[PDB]
């Protein structure tokens, strides 16, 4: 070994880290962690395979000190919810949705602080309805979360079937509102206006005028188009002509 | 990047080596000065100092900083220097004008 | 309505010695009062070096407006490195005439005065305080209004204000406890705690005590015809270096 | 790019030499206090001779790696290519400083003769 | 409040801290100060209880982007980031209102 | 100070460094929020996990146990294949079911959209 230190200096100065980097690498800092995160998140995938998915969250400003132990704590708890829907149309998942809840200072009860859910889903009203508005338990929070999730699935479920109908050329081009409640489409040359609740058509309108499209023909077509959405594809294909 | 990556890693490891060297060194200083239980100091013998005067990437660091610090500090000196010359010369020509003006006042 | 402007004096001129040549210069005779005052009588402010000597000089051919009412104030003290300053009010240009006489007569050199933000806060503290005939301090509360005007990129934040009614000021002062300079003692720390804002550092432009005075970058505006003594003492202590 | 790491070293080398110098300053008088248990009172001239020796050690070490890099100017190490410019500047800058340092004395002499005249 | 003797990296992450506190993302999802939706005017009114006494502070801001300007002041170190509340940072954007019990309430 | 954080990070330092608002990435925290705060009494475990690197396709067989009724919990096992890239599922298969729920759950499991099946079994 060369004189990293003089032999009259290495006599006292410890040389251990130069004999082995372990003594030095001990301070600087593994294989197991990278390989076990593997299976845990694979299970986390398997849990995102359920759709309704609580996820954690916090707010920065609500952190303070306990003044004696020099330790930090959070004033107000915060819950996060992630809302994934399986898109059978693509075998992938749609861009998720999130809703976030905070605790009141005095009441020790949740309140709706921030959320990603669009305004046509009245999340505040759902929250105020849950347990009379006194949302406390995580079970009440999951009731609220399930309600909003079913309300989102009731949108994706309509969008998926309508895009499927478009894909197979059962209908010509179409335009959709944001929540897929009012939808307009040309079938071959006839065009139709629909207004749908969750899973069901509630009103229909046929606009085009055709020689065989008498008022009685028009009326019975418009009436037959009502009902559950699952049968719409079948009955439209049957009424192709 | 790899050549600079490997070199930064080697120099960081050597920096850590030097940190441990300094820490254990100052620990030795503290313990052997504790052996110097008295506040007084032993006259460092010439013969002991003589035999210390007979026994003893690092250089690239040494070259790089001796040279770079030779770079801007020089330009700063001449620039601050030349900045002094230009305005003190301006004082001098104003100085000579007043002297030249006052020189004829003296004749007056 | 009563504005003011302050100038510094580089020598402790005895103004009474020279009154006559001013009088003939101004074509009128001016009054000259003499007061030896003890303004910072509080114990932490001091009990020595309080012996400021105050001069009231007036150019009143009449007193129908500020310009005619325009009255000068000289206040000085021999222990003060720059010994004396000057105050005057109104738009009357005879002020300029007397200033010219001063500088030409006593060989004295004079300059205008500015204020710092902390100087402004101290001056505002000095404005509210009053002393009874029993030599006892007392405080009169006014609805303070801090008014800032920062410089920011693209005029992102042009100006902003912090208005504090009488009740909030009094409550903050009482919460801090019995004190004498509430604006510095209590109000500004409360603002900083609630907003993280350092009022001292921020670019203050004015401090307005509603119906009482306006304190500004270059001048003092006062509801009363005159300035109480602590104002002048604070000014003098601000002149120095 | 590589410039980030290059500048990381441009600061870590200042750290490295600062620490190497204090390490020498600890080592030398640690050996001296090893010879005598309380040899802490090394003199001003003794300290200065020690400093001179350490400056000569700077000389030898920077010479050593200058030899390492320039004895075979192969330009394989990208750092060596930067050290070339870093060496070029250090000796290119010198002439202006020398000339201005010389000229200011004459300018100040002009000032002095003007003051004497005055 | 107490108080160049500084180095790049920690300053970089301090600026990132200010960025996220005023923008929500390290990359700064939309200059470094322009905000998503610039706000020209906001009026706040704090109501806090001290010693069973209610205290009112009403802040009024004006400009082209209030929170961008406040962000600039934070960068210049006139305001402490850790003590800026959310309503002052820009949440509840475009809504002037009263804050009681740590909960924002839109003005009627 | 400056720190590097990931899914394994201690929640305390994530919180102390928390000046953003993004989801907490602490991984067992997400797994717990899934496992015993929105799906309590759902004891699930992945039985096999090998990925075919040559095809680049993950292969899973994952076993569930629904233990609301601890006197007779019912169980199910999904095999499952997804692309491992572009986020797409290839197929999934129910390898195993406890007989105690076989018929009563078969119609549900006959339906696709696994989300439906799993969370409906839960409820």
């Amino acid at each position: 070994q060369h004189q990293m230190f003089d032999p009259g200096v290495a006599d006292l100065l410890d040389t251990d880290i130069l004999t082995s980097p372990s003594k030095r690498k001990r301070k600087l800092k593994s294989t197991s962690d990278r390989s076990e995160l593997e299976d845990y998140i694979v299970l986390e995938n398997v849990y995102r395979m359920f759709g309704i998915t609580f996820f954690p969250l916090v707010d920065p400003i609500d952190l303070k000190i306990k003044d004696a132990s020099g330790e930090i704590f959070v004033d107000r708890e915060m819950l996060g919810i992630r809302l994934e829907v399986f898109s059978e149309r693509t075998s992938q998942f749609e861009k998720p949705h999130y809703v976030l809840l905070k605790k009141r200072i005095k009441s020790n009860s949740w309140f709706l602080f921030k959320h990603t859910i669009p305004s046509f889903i009245d999340v505040q009203g759902i929250f105020d309805d849950t347990n009379g508005g006194l949302v406390i338990s995580h079970d009440d929070a999951y009731l609220f979360a399930k309600r909003v999730f079913l309300q989102l699935v009731e949108v994706q479920k309509r969008r998926q079937i309508f895009k499927d109908l478009e894909a197979k050329k059962i209908i010509h081009d179409l335009d959709l509102d944001l929540e897929s409640s009012m939808v307009s489409f040309f079938v071959k040359d006839i065009k139709v206006e629909l207004f749908v609740k969750q899973n069901e058509i509630v009103s229909c309108s046929i606009l085009d005028d055709i020689h065989d499209f008498s008022q009685n023909n028009k009326s019975k077509w418009e009436i037959a188009l009502l009902g559950s959405l699952d049968d719409l594809e079948l009955k439209l294909n049957h009424s192709f002509a | 990047k790899d050549v600079l990556d490997v070199y930064i890693k080697n120099l960081e490891n050597q920096i850590g080596n030097k940190r441990y060297f300094l820490k254990q060194a100052q620990g030795a200083i503290d313990e052997i000065t504790k052996r110097s239980l008295d506040t007084e100091g032993k006259p460092v013998n010439s013969e002991v100092f003589t035999e210390l005067l007979r026994k003893p990437p690092i250089g690239f660091s040494l070259t790089s900083n001796f040279l770079s610090l030779r770079a801007q500090s020089s330009s700063e000196w001449l620039s601050l220097m030349n900045d002094q010359s230009v305005d003190q010369k301006a004082m001098l020509l104003l100085q000579n004008n007043i002297n030249s003006d006052l020189k004829e006042l003296l004749r007056k | 309505p009563y504005t003011w402007k302050f100038l510094g004096i580089s020598k402790q001129l005895s103004l009474e010695n020279g009154i006559a040549k001013l009088n003939q210069l101004l074509n009128l005779e001016v009054d000259l009062d003499i007061q030896t005052i003890r303004v910072p009588s509080d114990p932490d402010g001091g009990t020595a070096a309080d012996e400021y000597i105050r001069y009231e000089m007036r150019l009143d051919i009449s007193n129908l407006d500020e310009g005619t009412y325009s009255k000068f104030i000289f206040l000085g003290n021999s222990k003060m490195e720059v010994p004396m300053f000057l105050c005057y009010c109104g738009t009357d240009n005879r002020n300029e005439v007397v200033l010219q006489w001063l500088k030409a007569e006593y060989g004295v050199i004079m300059w205008p005065i500015k204020f710092e933000q902390k100087t402004m806060i101290k001056l505002a503290d000095a404005s509210i305080v009053h002393v009874t005939k029993e030599n006892i301090e007392q405080i009169t509360w006014f609805s303070s209004k801090l008014y800032f005007e920062p410089e920011t990129q693209d005029k992102n934040l042009r100006q902003f204000s912090i208005e504090i009614p009488r009740e909030s000021c009094e409550g903050l002062a009482l919460g801090y406890g019995n004190t004498m300079h509430p604006y510095n003692d209590a109000i500004v720390p409360y603002i900083y705690n609630e907003t993280g804002m350092a009022v001292e550092r921020l670019p203050l432009t004015s401090v307005i005590l509603a119906g009482h005075t306006k304190i500004m970058r270059e001048s003092i505006v006062t509801s009363t015809r005159s300035l109480r003594n602590r104002v002048l003492a604070v000014v003098l202590q601000s002149i120095q270096f | 790019s590589s410039e980030k790491q290059w500048e990381r070293i441009q600061q870590l080398e200042k750290e490295h030499v600062e620490v190497y110098r204090e390490l020498l300053i600890t080592l030398d008088r640690l050996y001296l206090i090893r010879k005598h248990n309380h040899a802490v009172i090394l003199s001003h001239t003794q300290q200065r001779l020690l400093e001179i020796r350490h400056q000569l050690q700077i000389n030898l070490e920077k010479t050593a790696l200058l030899i390492r890099l320039l004895e075979k100017p192969d330009n394989t190490n990208v750092l060596f290519t930067k050290l070339q410019n870093l060496l070029e500047e250090s000796n290119s800058l010198d002439y202006e400083l020398l000339q201005s340092l010389g000229a200011q004395s004459s300018l100040h002499k002009q000032l002095i003769e003007s003051r004497a005249e005055r | 409040l107490n108080d160049g003797k500084e180095e790049p990296e920690i300053r970089r992450l301090r600026l990132e801290k200010n960025m996220i506190k005023f923008k929500g993302s390290a990359n700064g999802v939309m200059s470094r100060y322009s905000s998503l939706v610039p706000i020209e005017k906001v009026g706040f009114t704090l109501k806090n209880e001290i010693n069973s006494r209610i205290i009112t502070i009403k802040l009024k801001f004006n400009g082209n982007d209030i929170f961008g300007g406040l962000h600039e002041l934070c960068d210049k170190n006139l305001i402490n980031i850790d003590k800026v509340p959310g309503w002052l940072a820009g949440e509840n954007g475009s809504f002037s209102g009263t804050i009681m019990n740590g909960d924002f309430q839109r003005e009627q | 100070r400056v720190e590097r954080i990931n899914g394994l990070t201690n929640l305390q330092k994530e919180l102390v460094t928390k000046y953003d608002t993004l989801p907490l990435l602490n991984m067992n925290l997400r797994l717990s929020y899934l496992r015993d705060h929105t799906y309590p009494h759902l004891q699930v475990s992945v039985q096999s996990r090998d990925r075919v690197h040559n095809d680049g396709i993950e292969v899973l067989v994952v076993n569930y146990k629904f233990c609301r009724n601890t006197m007779n919990p019912f169980e199910i096992q999904f095999k499952m294949f997804y692309k491992f890239e572009d986020s797409t599922l290839l197929k999934w298969e129910i390898l195993r079911i406890s007989t105690n729920v076989r018929l009563k759950a078969k119609q549900l499991l006959a339906t696709r959209n696994f989300q439906k099946c799993l969370l409906s079994l839960y409820e």
